[PDB]
RNA sequence: GGUCCGGCCGGGAACUCAAAGGAGACUGCCAGUGAUAAACUGGAGGAAGGUGGGGAUGACGUCAAGUCAUCAUGGCCCUUACGACCAGGGCUACACACGUGCUACAAUGGCGCAUACAAAGAGAAGCGACCUCGCGAGAGCAAGCGGACCUCAUAAAGUGCGUCGUAGUCCGGAUUGGAGUCUGCAACUCGACUCCAUGAAGUCGGAAUCGCUAGUAAUCGUGGAUCAGAAUGCCACGGUG
């Protein structure tokens, strides 16, 4: 409610060490069965070299940068009925959402299986392909673009 | 060796039950090779509160069954017949057995 | 717990005692193999309510069946009472 | 309801076990039924004996059992009276050489039982109930002590409505642990319903 | 279904059908005890079965051999 | 083809596919290929007449398909004829093992007729 | 000669022994590598150690035996951070800093009456 | 140090642990804000901060809230009977609905084999070893422990390999049939479980709605009360998180 304190300092990667790859394998994560997560993410994190050959590292963030919105609505209850106003979004969670939609909707892929049916979408998100890519201006699409309200 | 323990429902009685062995049944003639604490076995239980309905209610309770070996590591007579000599204690199990 | 409820156990007892408890187990030993003679088997119809399964404790302290405990052999509330009244040996509140 | 008993919460600490023994679940069955048998047993013959409360100690077959009252020698006997007759009617009750060692009560007017049993004899004596519960319980603030509650049930007086009472001395602090305070109850089956009472004497603190 | 080595019946009925046999034939015998098992020699012989009213009839069949006689009396009422 | 005559079941292991008969389980279309040689990582194909056709013998021991229906579709008509509970509740689709017919029961019963 | 450090959290139980020199490492009649390698993460352990330049610095003979992997895991980094403070009695701001000096408080939790899981309340779609 | 490699045996009170007693946390100390107050915000030192985490503890009274069915009890009722005994039947009925749950709908998976880690607990009409039989539930024989000695108990997730490849399946198990075990006079009605065969609905669920702020939710097992023998419920423990 009032409470205001600080974030929750997140363990690094189990090899690359980064928070920001860190709460990636968290969000991705399920049933507690962290250890999953990583062989299923670490695995076609890597997998890249077969869909590119190289020091697959800043492909992860090259690809989540299709996948980065700017902009979000936001309901309030004022004016009798309910305003949207919708506004940016901090890096703090920028980042963070779109790791949601990458792999939220990696699941609903319908591929060989989860550790490659999240790798594909990798690739189709700097190329842009898939829900992922699709929420960001099928979102958009209200923000900045409807500033009449914001 | 004759074994001895001690299993009351509290320190203030299994305390002075026990030093008493230890003073008394540990003069010069009884060895004992020491006392022990040994795990105390805890036995609770749930009790609902309210007389039918309420679900939400019950009641936990507790017994706590502490317990002491020590043990005299010396089979003697002239020591190992100055036990016999204590039988107080309202509340203190105490199986002499070997 | 009615008056008469309150009875019937208490005969239940002594009889699944006088015979059963310790007559029962000669038929134990047909109707067991110890090499099953029928008429064993039908002898075991002697009586009926001479039986350890034929019992449902009921409180100790007043007779209700529901919330009992081997240890007390109270009911809840009885328990409760008792315990609170530290009429039982060793026995608060658990907290841990 | 929604109160702890300001006594079983304590039973811990500053409150002893008025019947401390060990057992195993084997007899342990019998064992505090027993105690039942006799603890009840006990008020029956002597209840104008003026008894508070009644410990039962058991180091092995022979239940010590000690009876307070403010009234001991009414509890003792013709030099032999009662004690003979309570200390042969342990027999099969307990099955067990049992004894039994009266204590005396200091001042009955600070002990809860008394208090509480006393004020409830009063009620069946067709008294006013607010004249004995304030005055003939403000007593155990004469004696000493340092706050006292009491509480009377409801259908006090001609009246189907049922109401509790108040009236309270000193402190009676029963949210401290620390405090250690003298609980007890007390009925009193009269004319209609069964008038209650509930005494809370805080002796001291710690 | 329950007995492995030693298919009970009650006896209430046991001392009857044997009893009946052993004169031939008759009317039904009144039986409460339906926990028994419809036996082989009670083979087209008439057995009743207070299902909580009143008895039901009872006429064993060959293949009538360790079913219970309870079986072929219902209980509670319906349509 | 069929073995017990019908249903082709190719391109998956043995076993696993020989319970494809309207009679066999996960053991029993095991316990047959031990006498038989045969394994389970083998597809029916990879088999051959001395493998296939085999498996077609020790299968003439268990009823399978159709008749196996029916003989128990009678069996069970034989003890449901009689006006025992079982069958009183077997001609109305209710439980006759031990379940609550009370409630919870549709695949037993059947559909919903609110 | 040696240095023991006790070291525990969540129910585990720490016991590694730091000598000097020989960097092999065995817990409980088992290497490293064969009794947590290639688990989790458990890399944790010889965290400290290379924390400041190890393997061929000193020895760890260790003897756990609490909790599941990652307790015990965090016992023995517990325990070893704990212990090297005895080699060198100057030098635990740096082990405190990345907050191994301190053991993990953070138990397991109690389940309690009325709930179905000490926090996970029932539901009650209909109030 | 000696090994009939197992702390098995001397031995050793170090260590884990056990469990009685102690020290430690107080805005105590540093800085800034605040009127040079209360307090706040960070900080040092520590294993642990700003009632350390969780319990326990529920003011005055409200709902004529609940319980005369645990018990007690005013009044009213019944008494060759709304008292009492037995047998069988019923409380498990359906022709629907509403709430609380378990198990799914699957490859963050099943399945085979292999194998590593924990806690808190029960137990003389008890827990039951080893060993023998049986496909198996379980049975025969019979030790140990009335307990940090023994037994119920030789965790699951997990990790290694391999497989099956998005179909109603190698998913998921309801149903039914066949035949069997163990409790107990006795398990038709109406029990738990084993084996074989059968293998449905279900491909994640509108409107709407619930819990959860950290070892939490999430998921994975373990135990116990009641109890002759009917647990997915309740109480409780720890793993991963």
């Amino acid at each position: 409610r009032r409470r205001v304190i600080g974030q929750r300092k997140i363990l690094p990667d189990p090899k690359f060490g980064s928070e920001l790859l860190a709460k990636f394998v968290n969000i991705l994560m399920v049933d507690g069965k962290k250890s999953t997560a990583e062989s299923i993410v670490y695995s076609a994190l890597e997998t890249l070299a077969q869909r590119s050959g190289k020091s697959e590292l800043e492909a992860f963030e090259v690809a989540l940068e299709n996948v980065r919105p700017t902009v979000e609505v936001k309901s309030r209850r004022v004016g009798g009925s309910t305003y949207q106003v919708p506004v940016e979004v901090r890096p703090v969670r920028r980042n963070a959402l779109a790791m949601r939609w990458i792999v939220e909707a990696a699941r609903k892929r319908g591929d060989k299986s989860m550790a490659l049916r999240l790798a594909n979408e990798l690739s189709d998100a700097a190329e842009n392909k898939g829900t992922a890519v699709k929420k960001r201006e099928d979102v958009h699409r209200m923000a900045e673009a409807n500033k009449a309200f914001a | 060796r004759i074994r001895i323990r001690l299993k009351a429902f509290d320190h203030r009685l299994i305390d002075q039950a026990t030093a008493e062995i230890v003073e008394t049944a540990k003069r010069t003639g009884a060895q004992v090779r020491g006392p022990i604490p040994l795990p105390t076995r805890k036995e609770r239980f749930t009790v609902l509160i309210s007389p039918h309905v309420n679900k939400d209610a019950r009641d936990q309770y507790e017994i706590r069954t502490h317990l002491r070996l020590v043990d005299i590591v010396e089979p003697t007579e002239k020591t190992v017949d100055a036990l016999m000599r204590l039988d107080l204690a309202a509340g203190v199990d105490v199986q002499i057995s070997l | 717990a009615k008056q008469s409820m309150k009875a019937r156990e208490v005969k239940r007892v002594a009889l699944a005692d006088k015979y059963f408890a310790k007559r029962a187990e000669l038929k134990a030993i047909i109707s067991d193999v110890n090499a099953r003679w029928n008429a064993v088997l039908k002898l075991q119809t002697l009586p009926r309510d001479s039986s350890p399964s034929r019992q449902r404790n009921r409180c100790r302290q007043t007779g209700r069946p529901h919330g009992f405990l081997r240890k007390f052999g109270l009911s809840r509330i009885k328990v409760r009472e008792a315990a609170m009244r530290g009429e039982i040996p060793g026995l608060k509140k658990a907290s841990w | 309801g929604q109160k702890v008993h300001p006594n079983g919460i304590r039973l811990g600490i500053v409150k002893p076990w008025n019947s401390t023994w060990f057992a195993n679940t084997k007899e342990f069955a019998d064992n505090l039924d027993s105690d039942f048998k006799v603890r009840q047993y006990l008020t029956k013959e002597l209840a104008k004996a003026s008894v508070s409360r009644i410990v039962i100690e058991r180091p092995a077959k022979s239940i010590r059992v000690t009876i307070h009252t403010a009234r001991p020698g009414i509890v003792i006997g013709k030099k032999g009276e009662d004690v003979e007759k309570l200390r042969k009617v342990v027999a099969d009750i307990a099955g067990v050489p049992a004894q039994i060692n009266i204590a005396e009560v200091r001042k009955p007017e600070l002990d809860a039982k008394l208090v509480a049993d006393s004020i409830t004899s009063q009620l069946e004596r067709r008294v006013m109930f607010r004249r004995a519960m304030k005055r003939a319980v403000q007593n155990a603030m004469r004696l000493g002590a340092k706050g006292i509650k009491v509480e009377v049930s409801g259908r006090l007086g001609g009246a189907e409505i049922a109401r509790t009472e108040w009236y309270r001395e000193g402190r009676v602090p029963l949210h401290t642990l620390r405090a250690d305070i003298d609980y007890n109850t007390s009925e009193a089956h009269t004319t209609y319903g069964v008038i209650g009472v509930k005494v809370w004497i805080f002796k001291g603190e710690i | 279904r329950s007995l492995k080595k030693g298919p009970f019946i009650d006896l209430h009925l046991l001392k009857k059908v044997e009893k009946a046999v052993e004169s031939g034939d008759k009317k039904p015998l009144r039986t409460w005890s339906r926990r028994s098992t419809i036996f082989p020699n009670m083979i087209g012989l008439t057995i009743a079965v207070h299902n909580g009213r009143q008895h039901v009839p009872v006429f064993v069949t060959d293949e009538m051999v360790g079913h219970k006689l309870g079986e072929f009396a219902p209980t509670r009422t319906y349509r | 083809a069929r073995i017990a005559g019908i249903n082709i079941p190719d391109h998956k292991h043995a076993v696993i596919a020989l319970t494809s008969i309207y009679g066999v389980g996960k053991t029993r279309s095991k316990a047959i290929l031990a006498a038989a040689g045969i394994a389970e990582d083998v597809k029916i194909s990879e088999l051959s007449e001395g493998q296939i056709d085999t498996l077609r013998d020790e299968v003439a021991k268990f009823v399978v398909e159709g008749d196996l229906r029916r003989e128990i579709s009678m069996s069970i008509k034989r003890l449901m004829d009689l006006g025992c509970y079982r069958g009183l509740r077997h001609r109305r689709g209710l439980p006759v093992r031990g379940q609550r017919t009370k409630t919870n029961a549709r695949t037993r019963k059947g559909p919903r007729k609110p | 000669n040696q240095y023991y450090g006790t070291g525990r959290r969540k129910s585990s139980a720490a016991r590694v022994f730091i000598k000097p020199g020989n960097g092999k490492i065995v817990i409980n009649q088992r290497s490293l590598e064969q009794y947590f390698g290639r688990e989790t993460a458990r890399m944790v352990v010889r965290q400290p150690l290379e924390l400041v330049d190890m393997v061929e610095k000193l020895d760890l003979y260790i003897t756990v035996k609490g909790g599941g992997i990652s307790g015990q895991a965090g016992a023995i980094r517990h325990g070893i951070t704990r212990a090297l403070m005895e080699y060198d009695e100057s030098l635990r701001s740096e082990l405190r800093k990345a907050g191994f000096v301190t053991r993990d408080a953070r138990q397991v939790e109690r389940k309690k009456v009325g709930l179905r899981k000490a926090r996970r309340r029932p539901q009650f779609s209909k109030r």
